[PDB]
C-alpha cells in the first residue's frame, strides 16, 4: 500500500541489475577450458 | 582485485556448496517468496471467493482442511485476467478475500523455475559439460506454464488456474474435460505414451543394467558394494545385456551402442510431455480434442450410440454441474 | 539369409506381384458380396432398427440367449 | 546352550539409506493420515 | 536386384494412399455423420 | 540321447524368433488375443450387449471402436464356444460378447507365457532374472483390472472393453461410481509412473551430456563400440553436477538403474492394490468430518465438496445411457442440472 | 468429528517405523567406529 | 486440534530434507 | 449327459488334439533338425 | 487504480528514484571493473579471454 | 552334535540326504496326476460357474437341513 | 523355416486392410 | 469420558523412551562386536 | 569444515542397565496413567 | 477401550521380568 511497494522495486531491480550486469561481466570467458 | 570481481568470482565459484550463479541471482529470491507465501497460505488462509459470486471457498488448514482438500485457491472471477498484488489492494484482508496469493506464488513460480532452468546450464557451462540438461527441464516448464500461465490467459481469468492443491488438481482436470475432451484430443494421446512409455523403458532399461552385474561381492554384503566410486572399468556385461533383448524380441531391435540407447531414454518423455503441455496451450484458446458425437447413423438417419455417445454423457453431467452457481446464461463461453 | 537381401530380390517380387493382388481383392470381396455380415453377424445399416422393434436390443437371459438372439435376428 | 553359531552376520544401514526410510515413512504418513482421521 | 531406396519409395507412398484413403471415410460413407 | 533331449535342444536351438519351453504357451495364446482383439474391432458390433456401435464395419474409427464386455445377464459366464450360452454357433458367440472374454482369457495366458519367456532366455544367457520381476508389474495391472475387478462386480460388463475410447469411459466411469482419484493407491500409482517417467529423462539426459571425447566428430553416436571395457561418460562429473544444482545425487550405478526399476514397478503394484479393493466396493469416497461439517454448516466449501457435485452429475447423466439392462428411466426433473446450464 | 484412534495410527506409524531406521544406523556406525580402534572403540 | 497433525507431518517432513541436503554422506574417491 | 456336460468333454477331447497335432509334429520335425555333435 | 496506462507501473513520483538508484548502483560496481577499459582493442576470436 | 533321545529315534529319517532314483523315474507316473488334475480343476470351476450343467446338480442356496 | 514366422501375421494383415479400404465406400 | 489426549501420552510415554533405551544397548553391543573383529564387525 | 575432534566418546548401556531402564518407563507408565486418563 | 491400555502396561511389565531372569547377563569370574 505505497510503501510496500517501493520496497518491492527496491529489492526487484536489485536483483535484475545483478542479473543484467552478471552476463555483461564477460560472461562467455568463465569456463573451465581457459580462464 | 575490484569489488565486483570479487564478487563475480564468488557467485560463479563451483567451490560453494550450492551453485548459485547469475541465474541464482533470480532464482533464490523467487522461489524462496513462492516457498514462504505458499506454507503461509496452505496453512493458515481465509477462504477466497474464486466463483467471483462472493461464496468464499475455504483451502487452507485452519479452516478445517486436511492434505487432500486444502489448497491455495485461484484468485477471483472478479478479478480475472487483471495484475492483483498486494499494494493494489488497500489492504491485506481485501487481498486475501479476493484471491491473492494465487498470483503472488505463481509468478514467483514461474520467474523461479524459468531461472531454475537456466541455472542447469550455467553449471553445465563452467563444468565443462556439454550443455543439454536444460532441454530436458523444458518439458515440465512447458507443463507448468501450460496449467498456470496460459489457460488462464486464453480463458481469460486466473480463477480457471489451477488450485494449488490435490483435491484443486482433480477439480482442474475433470472441469477441463466436460469443456475441452482432453481425451480425444491426440497431444494428451501422444504424451501418455510419453510417460507409459517413459516408465516402460525406465524399468526395462534398469533392469538390463542390474541382470548384467559383474561378480565384485559375496552373497552377506549389498549387491551395491561392488561399484567404487569414480572407477573406470565398466559394472555391467553389456554385451550380456545386448543378447538377452536381442532375443527377448529379436535381433535388430536392440540398442548396441550405449549412447544411442542412453539418447532415446531422454527422447521419448520429453518429446512427450513438450507436445503434452502444448495439447493444454491449444485447449486454452477453445480448439478442443475430437467430437464424435452423433457420427454413426443407419439409412433411416436415427443416431446409433457410440463409445463416444457414451464418453460425451459424461461429460455432459460435469459440464451442467461445474460451478453451479456462476452461470446465469445458457452456453459456457468462460 | 539377411532381410535386406530378399525384398531387393527380383524373384521376390515375381512371386508376391501375384499373392498381394489375388490377397487383397479377396479382402475386398469379403465385404462387398456382404459376406461379413453374416459370418460375424453384425448389422447392416438397413437393419439396426426394424419396423417391429423400435428399442435397443438387449439379452435378458442367461441360458436362452441364444435362443432370444433368433428372436431378434428374424425381423 | 550348545557352541557359537557361525551364522552370524552383521546388520548394516548407511547414511544414504537412512533418509530414504525417514522420508518413505513420513510422506506415507502425511499420505495416509488424511483418510484414518476420516 | 532393386535399389533398396526404390522399394521404400513405392512402398512408402502406398501407405499414404492406404492413410489418405482412411481419413477420406472419416468424411464420407459410414462414420461421417452426413 | 533320450527324446526329451531331442526336444529340448531343438526349441532352445539359435534362431530368428527364440522359442523354447514357454513359446508353446506365448505364441499360441499371445496370437488369438491380439487376432481376436483385430477381428472384434474390425467386424463384431456391440448392438446387443451394451447397444452400441464398436466395429470398422459400423463407422468407427480406430478411437471409438472395442471389442466390448458382454451382457449383464450372461453374469460371470466364461462364454465358451461350446457352452450352455453360445453352443457351438460362432455367430451367437460373437454377439453376446464372447470374443472379449476369448481375448482377455487367452491374452491372460500370454502374460504367463510371456513371463515365463523371461525366465527361460535369462537361463539360458546366464543373467540375473530381473526382467521377468519387472514384468510382473504390468501383469499385476492386467490381472487387477481386466479379471478381479468385474469378478467383484456384478458381471463382466463392468470391466474395460478392449478399445481406445471404451477405456475412457471406464477412466470416467470409476471416477463418479467409485472417486478413483482420491484413493491413495491411485495416489502412489501416479508417483510412480510419472516418477518413471522423469527418472528416465534424467538419466537420458545426463549420460549423454556427460560424455567422454572419444572421435573427433562432432557426431557423439558413432564414438562407441560395443565391447569396450572404460566407461562412457564421467560419474564423477555427473555427481558433481547435480549435487550442486538439485543438492543430492546419485554416487553409484548399481544403486542408479536398479532405483530406476524400483520406481515405475511399485507404482504398478501398489495401484494394483487399491483397484482390488473397489472390485469389492471398498471405496474411499468421503471424509465424514468434511461431510457431517458441509450438512450442518450451510456455507462451508472445500475444493472436495465441489468434486461431489461433479460425480453427480457422471453418477446421473451417464447411468442412463450407461446401463441399458437395469432400465433407467429418468425424468428431466431429477437430474441435477445447474443454474442455467 | 474424527476418528480418535487415528492418532494412534499415525503416530506410532511414524515414530515406531522412524526410530526402528534409526536403530540400525547407530549400529551401524558403530561397528565401523568399533573395528577402527581410535578413541571411540572401548 | 486435528491440523496439528497435519502441520507437524509437514514441517517434519521438510526436517529430513533438510538434514539429506547438507548432512549428506560426502562421496571420496579412494 | 446333459447338453452341457457332453459338450464340455468333447472340447476336452478337442483340447486333446490341439495339444496333439502340435506334439506330433514337434517330435517328428525335432528327429530331423537334430544338432551334428 | 489498476488499469491505467502507466509506465512500468510508476504510479507516483518516488518509484522513480527507486528504479533509477537501483540500476545505476550496480552499473557504478560494474564500471569499477569493465568500465574505463579499451574501447578499440578486437579480436578476430569468437568469444574473447582479454582481461578481468 | 548333541545327542538327545528324541534326537535318537528321529535320526534314520534324516540319515539319508540325497540319495535319487537313478534316470527318469516315477515322473511319467507324475504328469499323469498333474493331467489329471488339471481335468479336475476345470470341472468344478465350470460346475460353480453355472458353465457346466449337471442334472440335480443347482447351484443356489439350499436348504441345509435344520 | 521362418516363412510360416512372418505370414502367420502379414498373410492377415494384408486382408484386413482389404476390408478396411471398402468400407471407406460403404455408405447408408 | 475419558481425556483422549491421555492415550497419547501414555503410548508415547511408554514407547518413545523405551525405544531410547534400546539404541544405547544395541550400539553398546555393536562396538563391542566392532572391536572383537570376527566374523561381525564388516 | 575443521578437523576431527578429540572429545569424541562413546556411548555404553549394558544389559543390567537396559532392564532398570525399561521397567523405570513402564512403572512410572502403570502409575501415571489412571490419573492422566482421570 | 480404556482398559485394553492398563492391560498391556500390566503384562507388558511382565514380559521385561521375564527377559530379566532368564535372559540376564551372567556374570563371570575372569
Ligand atoms: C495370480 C496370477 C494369476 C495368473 C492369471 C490366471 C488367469 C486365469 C483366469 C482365471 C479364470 C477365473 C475366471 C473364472 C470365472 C469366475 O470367477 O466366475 C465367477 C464364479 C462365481 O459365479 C458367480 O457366482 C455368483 C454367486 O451366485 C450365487 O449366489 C447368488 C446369491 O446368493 C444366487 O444365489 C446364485 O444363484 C448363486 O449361484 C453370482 O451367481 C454370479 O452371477 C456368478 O457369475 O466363480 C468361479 O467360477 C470361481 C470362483 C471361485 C474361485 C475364486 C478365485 C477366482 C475369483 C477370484 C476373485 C474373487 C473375487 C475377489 C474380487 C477381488
Ligand atoms: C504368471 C506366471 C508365472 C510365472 C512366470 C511363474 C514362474 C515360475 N513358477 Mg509358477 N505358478 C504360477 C504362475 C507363474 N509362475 C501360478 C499361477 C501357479 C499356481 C498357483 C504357479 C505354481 C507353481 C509351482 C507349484 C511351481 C512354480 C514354479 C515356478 C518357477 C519355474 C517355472 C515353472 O514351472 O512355471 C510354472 C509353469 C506355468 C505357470 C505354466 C502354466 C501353464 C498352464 C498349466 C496352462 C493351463 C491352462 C488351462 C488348461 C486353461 C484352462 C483354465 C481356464 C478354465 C481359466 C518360476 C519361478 C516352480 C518353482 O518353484 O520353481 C523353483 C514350482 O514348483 N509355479
Ligand atoms: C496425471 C495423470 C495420471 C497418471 C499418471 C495416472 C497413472 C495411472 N493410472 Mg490413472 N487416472 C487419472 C490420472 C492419472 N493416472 C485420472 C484423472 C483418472 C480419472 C478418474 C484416472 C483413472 C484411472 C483408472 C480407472 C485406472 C487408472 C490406472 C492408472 C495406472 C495406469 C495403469 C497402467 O500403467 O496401465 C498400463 C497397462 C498395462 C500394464 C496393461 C499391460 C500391457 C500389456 C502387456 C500390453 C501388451 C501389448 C502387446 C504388445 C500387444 C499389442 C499389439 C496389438 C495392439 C496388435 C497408473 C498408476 C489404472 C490402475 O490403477 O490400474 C492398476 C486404472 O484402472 N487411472
Ligand atoms: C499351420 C497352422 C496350424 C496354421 C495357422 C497359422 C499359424 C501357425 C499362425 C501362428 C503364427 C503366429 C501368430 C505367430 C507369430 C508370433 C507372434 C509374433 C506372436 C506375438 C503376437 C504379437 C502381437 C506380437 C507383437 C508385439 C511385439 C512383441 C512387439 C515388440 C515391441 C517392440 C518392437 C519394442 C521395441 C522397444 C525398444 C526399442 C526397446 C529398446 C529400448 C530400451 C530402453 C531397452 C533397454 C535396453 C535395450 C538394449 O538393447 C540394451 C543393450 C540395454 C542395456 C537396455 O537396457
Ligand atoms: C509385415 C508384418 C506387419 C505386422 C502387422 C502387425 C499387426 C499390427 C498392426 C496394428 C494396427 C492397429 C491399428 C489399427 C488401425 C486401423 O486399422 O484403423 C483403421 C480405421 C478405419 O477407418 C475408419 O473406417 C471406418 C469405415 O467405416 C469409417 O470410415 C471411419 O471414419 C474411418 O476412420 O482408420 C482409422 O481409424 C483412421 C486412423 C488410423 C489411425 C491408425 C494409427 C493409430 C495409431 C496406432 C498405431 C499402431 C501401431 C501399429 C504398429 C504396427
Ligand atoms: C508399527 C505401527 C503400529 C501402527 C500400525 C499402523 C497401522 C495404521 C492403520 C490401521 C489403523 C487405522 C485404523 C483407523 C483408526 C481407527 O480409529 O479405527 C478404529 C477401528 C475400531 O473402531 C472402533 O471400534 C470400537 C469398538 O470396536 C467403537 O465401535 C468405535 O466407535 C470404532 O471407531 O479399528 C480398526 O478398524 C483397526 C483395524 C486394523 C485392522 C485392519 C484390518 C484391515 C486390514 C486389511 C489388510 C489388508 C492389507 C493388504 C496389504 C495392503
Ligand atoms: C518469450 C516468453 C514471453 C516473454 C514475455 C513477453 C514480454 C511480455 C511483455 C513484457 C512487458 C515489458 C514491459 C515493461 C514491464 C512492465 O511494464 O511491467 C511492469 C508491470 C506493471 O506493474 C503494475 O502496473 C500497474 C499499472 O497498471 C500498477 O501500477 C501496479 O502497481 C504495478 O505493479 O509490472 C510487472 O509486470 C512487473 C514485472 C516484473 C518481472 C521482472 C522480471 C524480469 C527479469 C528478467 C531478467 C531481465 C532480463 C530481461 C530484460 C532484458
Ligand atoms: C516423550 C514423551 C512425550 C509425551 C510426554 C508425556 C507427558 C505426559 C504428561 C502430559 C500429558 C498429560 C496431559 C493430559 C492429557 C490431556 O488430554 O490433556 C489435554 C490438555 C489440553 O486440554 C484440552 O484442551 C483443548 C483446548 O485447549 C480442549 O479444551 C480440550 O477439552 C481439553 O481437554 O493438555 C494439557 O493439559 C497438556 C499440558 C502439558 C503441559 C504440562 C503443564 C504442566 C507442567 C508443569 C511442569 C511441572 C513439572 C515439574 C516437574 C515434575
Ligand atoms: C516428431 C518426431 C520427433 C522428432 C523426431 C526426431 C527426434 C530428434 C532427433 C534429432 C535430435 C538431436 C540429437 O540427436 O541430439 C543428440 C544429442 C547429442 O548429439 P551430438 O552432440 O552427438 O550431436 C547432435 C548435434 O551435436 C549434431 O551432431 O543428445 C542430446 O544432447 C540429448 C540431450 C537433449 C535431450 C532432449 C532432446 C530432445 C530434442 C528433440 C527435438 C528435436 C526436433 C528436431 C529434430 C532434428
Ligand atoms: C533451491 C534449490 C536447492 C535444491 C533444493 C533441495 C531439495 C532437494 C531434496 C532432497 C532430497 C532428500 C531425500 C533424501 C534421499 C537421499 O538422501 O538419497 C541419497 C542418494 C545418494 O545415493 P548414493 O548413490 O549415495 O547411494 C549409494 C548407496 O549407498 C545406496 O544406499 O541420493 C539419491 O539417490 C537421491 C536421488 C533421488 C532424490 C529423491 C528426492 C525426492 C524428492 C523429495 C520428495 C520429498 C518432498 C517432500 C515434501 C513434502
Ligand atoms: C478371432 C478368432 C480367430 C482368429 C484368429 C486370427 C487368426 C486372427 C488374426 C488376425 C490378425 C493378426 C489381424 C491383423 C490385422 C492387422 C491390421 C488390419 C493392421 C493394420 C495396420 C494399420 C492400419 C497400420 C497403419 C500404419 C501403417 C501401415 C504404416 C505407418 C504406421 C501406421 C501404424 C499408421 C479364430 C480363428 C481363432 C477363431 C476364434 C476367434
Ligand atoms: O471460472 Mn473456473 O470454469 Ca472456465 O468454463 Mn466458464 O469459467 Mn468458470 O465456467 Mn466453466
Ligand atoms: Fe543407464
Amino acid at each position: 500500500m505505497l510503501t510496500l511497494k517501493i520496497l518491492v522495486y527496491t529489492t526487484v531491480i536489485f536483483f535484475v541489475s545483478l542479473f543484467i550486469f552478471g552476463f555483461l561481466s564477460s560472461d562467455p570467458s568463465r569456463n573451465p577450458n581457459r580462464k | 582485485v575490484s569489488l565486483w570481481e570479487r564478487f563475480c568470482a564468488w557467485i560463479t565459484s563451483t567451490e560453494n556448496r550450492l551453485y548459485i550463479g547469475w541465474f541464482g541471482c533470480l532464482m533464490f529470491p523467487t522461489l524462496l517468496t513462492a516457498t514462504s507465501c505458499f506454507i503461509i497460505a496452505f496453512i493458515a488462509a481465509p477462504p477466497v471467493d474464486i466463483d467471483g459470486i462472493r461464496e468464499p471457498v475455504a483451502g487452507s488448514l485452519l479452516y478445517g482442511n486436511n492434505i487432500i482438500s486444502g489448497a491455495v485457491v485461484p484468485s477471483s472471477n472478479a478479478i480475472g485476467m487483471h495484475f492483483y498484488p498486494i499494494w493494489e489492494a488497500a489492504s491485506i484482508d481485501e487481498w486475501l478475500y479476493n484471491g491473492g496469493p494465487y498470483q503472488l506464488i505463481v509468478l514467483h513460480f514461474l520467474l523461479g523455475v524459468s531461472a531454475y532452468m537456466g541455472r542447469e546450464w550455467e553449471l553445465s557451462y563452467r563444468l565443462g559439460m556439454r550443455p543439454w540438461i536444460f532441454v530436458a527441464f523444458s518439458a515440465p516448464v512447458a507443463a507448468a506454464s501450460a496449467v498456470f500461465l496460459v489457460y488462464p490467459i486464453g480463458q481469460g481469468s486466473f480463477s480457471d488456474g489451477m488450485p494449488l492443491g490435490i483435491s484443486g488438481t482433480f477439480n482442474f482436470m475433470l472441469v477441463f474435460q466436460a469443456e475441452h475432451n482432453i481425451l480425444m484430443h491426440p497431444f494428451h494421446m501422444a504424451g501418455v505414451a510419453g510417460v507409459f512409455g517413459g516408465s516402460l523403458f525406465s524399468a526395462m532399461h534398469g533392469s538390463l543394467v542390474t541382470s548384467s552385474l559383474i561378480r565384485e561381492t559375496t552373497e552377506n554384503e549389498s549387491t551395491n558394494y561392488g561399484y567404487k566410486f569414480g572407477q573406470e572399468e565398466e559394472t555391467y556385461n553389456i554385451v550380456a545385456a545386448h543378447g538377452y533383448f536381442g532375443r527377448l524380441i529379436f535381433q535388430y531391435a536392440s540398442f548396441n551402442n550405449s549412447r544411442a540407447l542412453h539418447f532415446f531414454l531422454a527422447l521419448w518423455p520429453v518429446v512427450g510431455i513438450w507436445i503434452t503441455s502444448m495439447g493444454i496451450s491449444t485447449m486454452a484458446f477453445n480448439l478442443n480434442g475430437f467430437n464424435f458425437n452423433q457420427s454413426v447413423v443407419d439409412s433411416q438417419g436415427r443416431v446409433i450410440n457410440t463409445w463416444a455417445d457414451i464418453l460425451n454423457r459424461a461429460n455432459l453431467g460435469i459440464e451442467v454441474m461445474h460451478e453451479r452457481n456462476a452461470h446465469n446464461f445458457p452456453l459456457d463461453l468462460a | 539369409r539377411p532381410f535386406s537381401d530378399i525384398i531387393t530380390s527380383v524373384r521376390y517380387w515375381i512371386i508376391h506381384s501375384i499373392t498381394i493382388p489375388s490377397l487383397f481383392v479377396s479382402g475386398w470381396l469379403f465385404i462387398s458380396t456382404g459376406l461379413a455380415y453374416d459370418v460375424f453377424g453384425t448389422p447392416r445399416p438397413n437393419e439396426y432398427f426394424t419396423q417391429d422393434r423400435q428399442q435397443v436390443p438387449l439379452v435378458n437371459d442367461r441360458f436362452s440367449a441364444k435362443q432370444e438372439l433368433e428372436d431378434l435376428t428374424k425381423g | 546352550m550348545t557352541g557359537p553359531n557361525p551364522n552370524k552376520q552383521a546388520v548394516e544401514l548407511n547414511r544414504t539409506s537412512l533418509y530414504w526410510g525417514l522420508l518413505l515413512i513420513f510422506v506415507l504418513a502425511v499420505l495416509f493420515s488424511s483418510y484414518f482421521f476420516n | 536386384r532393386i535399389p533398396l531406396w526404390l522399394v521404400g519409395l513405392v512402398g512408402g507412398l502406398a501407405v499414404i494412399t492406404m492413410l489418405s484413403l482412411f481419413f477420406y471415410g472419416s468424411y464420407s460413407g459410414l462414420g461421417s455423420s452426413l | 540321447r533320450g527324446l526329451f533331449d531331442l526336444v529340448d535342444d531343438w526349441l532352445k536351438k539359435d534362431r530368428f524368433v527364440f522359442v523354447g519351453w514357454s513359446g508353446l504357451l506365448l505364441f499360441p495364446t499371445a496370437y488369438l488375443a491380439a487376432g481376436g482383439w483385430m477381428t472384434g474391432t474390425t467386424f463384431v458390433t456391440s448392438w446387443y450387449t451394451h447397444g452400441l456401435a464398436s466395429s470398422y464395419l459400423e463407422g468407427c474409427n480406430f478411437l471409438t471402436a472395442a471389442v466390448s464386455t458382454p451382457a449383464n445377464s450372461v453374469g460371470h459366464s466364461l462364454l465358451l464356444l461350446w457352452g450352455p450360452e453360445a453352443q457351438g454357433d460362432f455367430t451367437r458367440w460373437c454377439q453376446i460378447g464372447g470374443l472379449w472374454t476369448f481375448v482377455a482369457l487367452h491374452g491372460a495366458f500370454g502374460l504367463i507365457g510371456f513371463c515365463l519367456r523371461q525366465f527361460e532366455i535369462a537361463r539360458l544367457v546366464g543373467i540375473r532374472p530381473y526382467n521377468a520381476i519387472a514384468f510382473s508389474g504390468p501383469i499385476a495391472v492386467f490381472v487387477s483390472v481386466f479379471l478381479l475387478y468385474p469378478l467383484g462386480q456384478a458381471s463382466w460388463f463392468f470391466a474395460p472393453s478392449f478399445g481406445v475410447a471404451a477405456i475412457f469411459r471406464f477412466l470416467l466411469f470409476l471416477q463418479g461410481f467409485h472417486n478413483w482419484t482420491l484413493n491413495p493407491f491411485h495416489m502412489m500409482g501416479v508417483a510412480g509412473i510419472l516418477g518413471g517417467a522423469l527418472l528416465c529423462a534424467i538419466h537420458g539426459a545426463t549420460v549423454e551430456n556427460t560424455l567422454f571425447e572419444d572421435g573427433d566428430a562432432a557426431n557423439t553416436f558413432r564414438a562407441f563400440t560395443p565391447t569396450q571395457s572404460e566407461e562412457t561418460y564421467s560419474m564423477v562429473t555427473a555427481n558433481r553436477f547435480w549435487s550442486q544444482i538439485f543438492g543430492v545425487a546419485f554416487s553409484n550405478k548399481r544403486w542408479l538403474h536398479f532405483f530406476m526399476l524400483f520406481v515405475p514397478v511399485t507404482g504398478l503394484w501398489t495401484s494394483s492394490i487399491g483397484i482390488v479393493g473397489l472390485a469389492l466396493n471398498l471405496r474411499a469416497y468421503d471424509f465424514v468430518s468434511q461431510e457431517l461439517r458441509a450438512a450442518e454448516d450451510p456455507e462451508f466449501e472445500t475444493f472436495y465438496t465441489k468434486n461431489h457435485l461433479l460425480d453427480e452429475g457422471i453418477r446421473a447423466w451417464m447411468a442412463a445411457q450407461d446401463q441399458p439392462h437395469e432400465n433407467f428411466v429418468f425424468p428431466e426433473e431429477v437430474l441435477p442440472r445447474g443454474n442455467a446450464l | 468429528e474424527v476418528q480418535f484412534g487415528a492418532y494412534l495410527a499415525v503416530l506410532l506409524g511414524t515414530f515406531l517405523p522412524a526410530l526402528f531406521l534409526v536403530n540400525l544406523f547407530i549400529q551401524t556406525e558403530a561397528r565401523k567406529a568399533g573395528k577402527a580402534g581410535g578413541q571411540d572403540s572401548d | 486440534m486435528e491440523a496439528l497433525v497435519y502441520t507437524f507431518l509437514l514441517i517434519g517432513t521438510l526436517m529430513v530434507i533438510f538434514f539429506a541436503v547438507f548432512f549428506r554422506e560426502t562421496p571420496r574417491i579412494l | 449327459m446333459t447338453a452341457s456336460l457332453s459338450n464340455f468333454i468333447a472340447s476336452l477331447i478337442a483340447g486333446g488334439v490341439v495339444v496333439g497335432v502340435i506334439a506330433i509334429a514337434l517330435i517328428v520335425i525335432s528327429k530331423s533338425d537334430r544338432i551334428l555333435r | 487504480t489498476e488499469g491505467t496506462n502507466e509506465w512500468f507501473g510508476v504510479d507516483d513520483l518516488r518509484l522513480l528514484a527507486v528504479l533509477f538508484l537501483g540500476h545505476w548502483a550496480i552499473l557504478s560496481l560494474w564500471l569499477g571493473s569493465y568500465g574505463d577499459s579499451n574501447e578499440d582493442e578486437d579480436f578476430f576470436g569468437e568469444i574473447d579471454y582479454s582481461a578481468r | 552334535a548333541l545327542r538327545t533321545r528324541l534326537g535318537e529315534i528321529l535320526r534314520p529319517l534324516n540319515a539319508e540326504y540325497g540319495k535319487v532314483a537313478p534316470g527318469w523315474g516315477t515322473t511319467p507316473i507324475m504328469g499323469i496326476v498333474m493331467l489329471a488334475f488339471l481335468i479336475f480343476l476345470v470341472i468344478i470351476l465350470q460346475i460353480y460357474n453355472s458353465s457346466l450343467i449337471i442334472e440335480n446338480v443347482d447351484v443356489d442356496w439350499a436348504n441345509g437341513i435344520v | 523355416f521362418r516363412w510360416l514366422a512372418i505370414h502367420g501375421l502379414a498373410i492377415p494383415t494384408v486382408f484386413f486392410l482389404g476390408g478396411i479400404t471398402a468400407m471407406q465406400f460403404i455408405q447408408r
